[PDB]
């Protein structure tokens, strides 16, 4: 036995990302979790 | 804007192999319910003869 | 969830209880034995509908038996899928009612009424929410009709707010069963149309004329009949059991068929029907099964719809079929019989597609038209009971019994405003 | 689709009946 | 940025249906809920966001309401493929059916069961943050649809109201039809959807039926093929919000540049190019051939005929490969054209937009994957044309008073009734007044 | 629905019918006023002095 | 897509019709079972000319046989290809005319009509456009004439807009099998005068010295004729299930042979009709096609042309054949004897071209040609008429029946000016 | 520069499938559409590896056109493009006009824009078809009517096929014919007719082909459009567009009715035999034993000349040529043009096609006039028309149809209305 909604709807084969998407770079590093003071040296400069 | 359009167009040539095999599957089973069909005309038949 | 609960009175109503019964279990998966051997899980999600289940993976049918001789509880546990209904259920009397509808809603209704009205209440609160009763007898004979009658009375007082439906074989002067068929016939349906929302007339001849010309049976016994009514019966009721594209349950289809309250008398049919020998030379296409939908030798009551007008119709597909071919397809049948159809309601076609065919064929199809041809059904009747009233024959053994002169003048004055208004809306 | 006189009573006729039950006699040995 | 989508009915949540499995398609989510690369593996995306929220860790469950009083579609959604991607808790399925009756949807079942709807809605407005508006897919003929979906408009309208409520409601074909009240139904909803609703979108069924028909030449289309356009036609609404475009437009705006007056808000949708692979490569497709095809009544998703009326202000949404040059060209060429006629008190009736990512294709689906399309959303007078046309269909019903005594058994009166009735003849006057120069 | 019918409804999809006709776009079918294909549109002034 | 649907009435239009669906059938390939087995995919693309799919590469004809004994549905059972047809289509009396008209046309008819009318209509709307009808009866017996001449009566008040084909016998006093030949064939041309759009004439005594003198046949059983018959008839139609050059439908040729309302009666040959000793020393030129085609002993009907004038004639084509050596051959043909044509028409000749033959043949030719000379048959038969009206023989067994003598008034006064208006434009 | 092509009819479009065949391999173009500039006139490119050409067949019935469609061309032209009605028009101009065009003109007019709309430096329209058929003439009426109230302006080259004298195959053709020039005197700009007769006397005599059949007069046919287009779509020492013959031929808003011709017709062997040059063919374009209309240009005036060249020519023996015609006197021009010639070169030489009777030649002519000829072949038509209205034979079927007896006396008298133009101008 086969309902059509069934029969219709099957599991997507392969899906991949878009290859535009909006990217929250404001939210990703502008706001940092919790640390008010950082060790001397992190990141050269 | 090419590489966008080739892309696309080699998508759609997946999807038109995709479409025929659909095709062919569908055609298929339509077969197989005739066949049950006949089947049960014929047991039909043989019950009438009984 | 939706709950149906089965009452099957008389003889007639027994054995056509039968036969749907075994077309049910079939189209489930239950053995006669009570087991289920089905192999898709679609017919476990929704047989709560119809069954009880029971230890074991038994599903025990939701059914009342009620009738007054053994001679139909023997008839009905000798065949098939008889060992399956519950002994409690068999609620019967002992002495017979014998065509007499006084006897059937008077005399022993007053000793049997309470015990069958214990039994559906048990039933009805064996479940959870009911969705409506389904009751099956005739309008001729006496333990059928005088009994289901008061039953439908009794159960209308009890819960008014559940749907009812009530398969119903009338009688014809070519089809003359038995002498008093007017006489009972008017009675029961001087009742039946304030108690019971819809009913859906049966003739004999119509279904002798589907199974000689359609089918070409050449010994068309009882059976085959009786396998009819159940297709249809279990047609109208598919769309509980199983999903469909476009869902239709027991009041959805009320309120479109029923425009005004007392216009509550349905036609029935059903498709395929088609003779063995040329179901090699056929299609099966949605033009195909609606060109024999629309037939008017495949109406199951002998009411010929050109001559008379269609207030309303309905039609039940089961399978795959494509939606767009359903519309255009009742779209064509309203558009070049425009005439026939009534002209203020526009769109006059109610349609519902089931994903799920029954089985041994691969699409099917029940058609309801609520006409306004029956009209001449009931003349047809009223003018056997003024003919027998005008001189009162076999009146007494109804007078003696408690029921009085008046009853009868109440009953033909209100078949004749039925007639009235049939006529006044054509 | 079919305009005709009603006829469902056609069959109530023995004779009808039995000429009817010829012409499936007839189909189905053809058929054999 | 985040929407939320209710669905009602028969017909609304299948339409869902279809369109979640085209969103997960869309943002790669497989039908169990997780994307194949995990959050911090993956390069950081947010255009999921805005329809389904990240629960935990790997598992990502849709923004969406299903209700419906029977059963039966909503568990076989249960059993379905989606399993595990629709919450649990937010299908809501009730025990009886409302059969086709607004009064038995709007008075006897809603009672009990639009507290538990707007319960839901209410925490999932708490769990969202910087919600845009609602959407909300119904058809008016059906009872659930109406009833019911009206009721928790209003509820709805009562509990925020300020907030933009799109509706995509499938009004009745003129000429198909499969119920028999839907003029009742549809008047009696249509009088709540008048001063509740914002934005309100019709889909017809015939128009549908013609446009898989002619353009996509399937000779036998189900409801199927119907509800996939219409998610794709959704999706592109929405790629705004999803996507980042070269001319990007959100919710509010079609509050802004569509709709001139309080009352006056009934779109007319379409979608371009409807076209089938097999043809694809024989077409050359550009933007100035799709800015007319989102033109022509032959794409349209209402049966109407816009010749015969005036526009108002139209939307056109592009995605995919689309430069503003020759869009800007091509909305120079349809203002120069004479067989359509914008209204004379409007000078500018365009609302351009551009989104940079494609269409998208589903498996088993009938559309070809194309360069770019179009989604116009117009407005104009052939609407008010259709409600005149429904409106004579109710009142040939109402005139013999039939099927009255169902609604008045349920509780309803014939008050409603004429009211609705000189509702809509007001509303119709609207409609010619404007179209007045 | 267009079974034995030669109008445009019928022809519309390749001979297979059409639920209801369409006006175009593109022309005026029914009245003589038709589209003029080509229409003088004013350019830029700047373009030419 | 173009739609031709069938009709047989009378003994001889069903064994007409037997040998016809036999040719077609073998034309387009498929076994006596239904089922496709040819290796040319043309086959296919016209199929729905004239057949259904039903069920899995089941093709069954889109004819209706009609009659009044069931010997003659025995005997088209009894052949090959007799399986073939839908049982539903075998609509069927059971008493029998019996060479009389009035029986076919007033009392039989009235319960028979009834019915074909029915499967006829459903088969019309079964296919999407029709191109038109074709009847083939016969005009000798009353099963055939009467019946079929109401069957066309109804059909052209119903569906006027399509195309009607009816092949008809018509009597002779040399080959003279009943009696009643011109009581029956003035009253059946009296209404296919008005009712049906074109006729193609045929007669047994031409179809007799054909075979004698051209295939010089020792035993012509009525098979070979009803062969020769279906051979035209799958000419005619050819154009329809096949691609050509140049192509001429049915109201196309009609349009081009009709140049006044009531001149629509035409008559027939065929070739190459060449006896098989002599199949080995014939050449294959469109010259050798002409001479045996414009031959007045190759005409199937008694009516010699070179004793009338051609007013227009028409050449259907198959085979691969040069076109322009097709229409110099017409021109040579027009320019030699321009005596035998009408002079106030130019270019009396409309030709077509098929590129495929029939099979077993290279190149094959088909002549339907209407001529004045048709007006000595109707003479030849109109003169006993009145002969026989004179002394009113066997005239009662039609007054008693029914019928009156102002119809036999007004079937003598429009044979007779028709003859006359022939006889003008002669 | 582009210009599109319709075919009404069923002749129309058995002339496009032999320009279309001889058009790609003209440009190289495989049947499945893609090469292994010059080709945009005709075809616009779809993306990449494919074109479709910008054409447009219409029929109302079937076969032939889904002949076409499942022929050797399926992957070249547009599935849309193929355009086939329900049932056909059965040679009769009411039928086509009124019954059938009222619901194929609509389609076709909103496809025909589209495909202008798809064009950029559209030059014109040009249509094929043969007035004496039904389909053909009737809606031909009705589209070019609608065409011209469309656009107006721009060049619709007619290449009709008209009904020979005594060479024919139908019956009603003369009803057709004067319903069909009713419109196509007005409407048209550009007009060529062509017989078969003359063709068939071509190919019987130059090409000796004993038994030929329609195909080979298409491929003819076909050779003539691509010599006549190939100034657009090719350059050349001298090159001529559309826009000059609407000029440079047409005196009279009226006179627009073109005879061709067309040499040199020769074929494989005698070729090889014979010596080409310029002089030659220059003099065998002249004799009614070359012209693609059956008729006698000896007892007619030239209005004005126009000759397109291919191959290997020069300006100095055309030059050379052309004079020596008009110092001859065995044709004679119309007084009222001293100056009746207009010709043009482009070095591209005519191709040859696989299954064509013709070799490859070093260079080739087509000839275009206009001349008084063709006013006594109408006069010739019309006596043969009036022979059979005169007793109101087939109007029966006509006014059955919707039409009357207006139509057929103003077709009637514009046709004498033309006669005496063509006398007069004549004189
Ligand atoms: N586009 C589209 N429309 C549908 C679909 N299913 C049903 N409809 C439309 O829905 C209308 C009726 O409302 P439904 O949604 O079917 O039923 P309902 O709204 O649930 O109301 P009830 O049946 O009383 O519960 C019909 O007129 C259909 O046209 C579908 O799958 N797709
Ligand atoms: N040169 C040439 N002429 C043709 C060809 N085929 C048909 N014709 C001409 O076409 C005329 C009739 O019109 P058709 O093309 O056959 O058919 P039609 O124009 O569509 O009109 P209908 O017959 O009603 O369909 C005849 O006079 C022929 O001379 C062809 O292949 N080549
Ligand atoms: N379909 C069907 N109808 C029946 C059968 N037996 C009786 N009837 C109908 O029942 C009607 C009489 O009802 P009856 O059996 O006497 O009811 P009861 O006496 O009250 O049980 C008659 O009109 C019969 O046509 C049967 O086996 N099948
Ligand atoms: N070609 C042909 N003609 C026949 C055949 N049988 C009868 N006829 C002709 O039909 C005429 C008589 O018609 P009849 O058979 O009585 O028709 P019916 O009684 O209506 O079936 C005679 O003149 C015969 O020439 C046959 O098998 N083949
Ligand atoms: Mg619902
Ligand atoms: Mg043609």
């Amino acid at each position: 036995m086969m309902t059509t909604t069934a029969l219709a709807f099957q599991a997507p084969d392969e899906h991949h990302k878009p290859e535009h998407a909006r990217k929250p770079l404001v939210r990703e590093t502008f706001f940092r979790k919790t640390n008010v003071f950082f060790p001397e040296g992190c990141a050269a400069d | 804007q090419m590489m966008l359009y080739s892309k696309c167009v080699t998508i759609r040539d997946a999807q038109i192999e995709e479409k025929k095999q659909m095709l062919a599957e569908e055609e298929e089973e339509q077969r197989r319910l005739d066949l049950m069909m006949e089947i049960e005309r014929v047991k039909a038949l043989e019950q009438y003869e009984a | 969830m939706r709950e149906i609960v089965h009452i099957q009175g008389g003889q007639c109503g027994n054995q056509i209880g039968a036969k749907f019964w075994e077309v049910v279990s079939d189209e489930h998966g239950i053995d006669p034995t009570g087991t289920y051997h089905g192999d898709s899980d679609l017919q476990l999600e929704r047989i709560n509908v119809y069954f009880n289940e029971a230890t074991g993976g038994r599903y025990v049918p939701r059914a009342i038996l009620m009738d007054l001789e053994p001679g139909t509880m023997d008839s009905v546990r000798s065949g098939p899928y008889g060992q399956i209904f519950r002994p409690d259920n068999f609620v019967f009397g002992q002495t017979g009612a014998g065509n007499n509808w006084a006897k059937g809603h008077y005399t022993e209704g007053a000793e049997l009424i309470d015990s069958v009205l214990d039994v559906v209440r048990k039933e009805a609160e064996s479940c959870d929410c009911l969705q409506g009763f389904q009751v099956c007898h005739s309008l001729g004979g006496g333990t059928g009709s005088g009994m289901g009658t008061l039953l439908i009375s009794k159960i209308r007082e009890e819960y008014p707010d559940r749907m009812m439906l009530t398969f119903s074989v009338v009688p014809s002067p070519k089809v003359s069963d038995t002498v008093v068929e007017p006489y009972n016939a008017t009675l029961s349906v001087h009742q039946l149309v304030e108690n019971a929302d819809e009913c859906m007339v049966l003739d004999n001849e119509a279904l002798y004329d589907i199974c000689f010309r359609t089918l070409k049976l050449t010994t068309p016994t009882f059976g085959d009949l009786n396998h009819l009514i159940s297709a249809v019966m279990s047609g109208i009721t598919c769309c509980l059991r199983f999903p469909g594209q476009l869902n239709a349950d027991l009041r959805k289809l009320a309120v479109n068929l029923i425009p005004f309250p007392r216009l509550h008398f349905f036609m029935v049919g059903f498709t395929p029907l088609t003779s063995r020998g040329s179901q090699q030379y056929r299609a099966l296409t949605v033009p195909e099964l609606t060109q024999q939908m629309w037939d008017a030798k495949n109406m199951m009551c002998a009411a010929d719809p050109r001559h008379g007008r269609y207030l309303t119709a309905s039609a039940l597909f089961r399978g795959r079929m494509s939606t767009k071919e359903v519309d255009e397809q009742m779209l064509n049948v309203q558009n070049k019989n425009s005439s026939y159809f009534v002209e203020w309601i526009p769109n006059n076609v109610k349609s519902s597609v089931c994903d799920i065919p029954p089985k041994g064929l691969k699409m099917s199809a029940t058609f309801i038209g609520n006409s306004t041809a029956i009209q001449e059904m009931f003349k047809r009747v009223s003018e056997q009971f003024t003919a027998m009233f005008r001189r009162k024959a076999f009146l007494h053994w109804y007078t003696g019994e408690g029921m009085d002169e008046m009853e009868f003048t109440e009953a033909e004055s209100n078949m004749n405003d039925l007639v009235s208004e049939y006529q006044q809306y054509q | 689709y079919t305009s005709d006189f009603s006829k469902r009573d056609e069959f109530t006729n023995t004779i009808r009946t039995e000429q009817w039950r010829e012409q499936l006699k007839g189909e189905n040995t053809h058929a054999k | 940025r985040e929407v939320i989508s209710i669905h009602i009915g028969q017909a609304g949540i299948q339409v869902g249906n279809a369109c979640w499995e085209l969103y997960c398609l869309e943002h790669g989510i497989q039908p169990d809920g997780q994307m194949p690369s995990d959050k911090t593996i993956g390069g950081g995306d947010d255009a999921f966001n805005t329809f389904f929220s990240e629960t935990g860790a790997g598992k990502h469950v849709p923004r969406c309401i299903f209700l419906d009083l029977e059963p039966t579609v909503v568990d076989e959604v249960r059993t379905g493929t989606y399993r595990q991607l629709f919450h649990p808790e937010q299908l809501i399925s009730g025990k009886e059916d409302a059969a086709n009756n607004f009064a038995r949807g709007h008075y006897t079942i809603g009672k009990e069961i639009v507290d538990l709807a707007l319960d839901r809605i209410r925490k999932l407005a708490d769990n969202c943050t910087g919600l845009q508006g609602f959407l909300v897919f119904n058809a008016v003929g059906g009872g659930t649809g109406s009833g019911l979906g009206s009721l928790l408009l209003e509820r709805l309208s009562v509990d925020y109201g300020k907030k933009s409520k799109l509706g995509f409601t499938v009004y009745p074909s003129p000429q198909v039809s499969t119920a028999v009240v839907e003029p009742y139904n549809s008047v009696l909803s249509t009088h709540s959807l008048l001063e509740h609703t914002d934005v309100a979108v019709m889909l017809d069924n015939e128009a549908i039926y013609d446009i898989c028909r002619r353009s996509l030449d399937i000779e036998r289309p189900t409801y199927t093929n119907l509800n996939r356009l219409i998610a794709q036609v959704i999706s592109s609404l929405t790629a705004s919000l999803r996507f980042d475009g070269a001319l990007n437009v959100d919710i509010t705006e079609f509050q802004t540049n569509l709709v001139p007056y309080p009352r006056i808000h009934f779109m007319l949708s379409s979608y371009a190019p409807i076209i089938s692979a097999e043809k694809a490569y024989h077409e050359q497709l550009s933007v100035a051939e799709i800015t007319n095809a989102a033109f022509e009544p032959a794409s349209m998703m209402v049966k109407c005929d816009p010749r015969h009326g005036k526009y108002m202000a139209c939307c056109l949404m592009y995605r995919g490969d689309v430069v503003p040059k020759d869009v800007n060209a091509s909305v120079a060429t349809i203002k120069t054209k004479r067989t359509i006629q914008f209204v004379d008190w409007c000078p500018t009736g365009f609302k351009c937009g551009i989104n940079y990512q494609p269409p998208t294709v589903v498996p088993g689906g009938d559309l070809a994957k194309v360069q770019r399309a179009v989604c116009m959303i117009s407005n104009s007078t052939a609407i008010g044309e259709i409600f005149s046309r429904l409106d004579h269909k109710f009142d040939l019903m109402y005139a013999k008073r039939a099927f009255v005594h169902w609604y008045v058994g349920e509780g309803m009166e014939e008050g409603e009734f004429s009211e609705a009735r000189e509702d809509l003849a007001a509303l119709e006057k609207d409609f010619e007044e404007v179209g007045a120069e | 629905m267009n079974n034995n019918k030669l109008d445009e409804a019928a022809i519309l999809a390749g001979c297979k019918g059409v639920f209801s006709k369409t006006s175009y776009i593109t022309h005026t079918g029914q009245e003589g006023k038709a589209e003029e294909y080509e229409k003088k549109g004013g350019h830029r002034s700047a373009f030419a002095g």
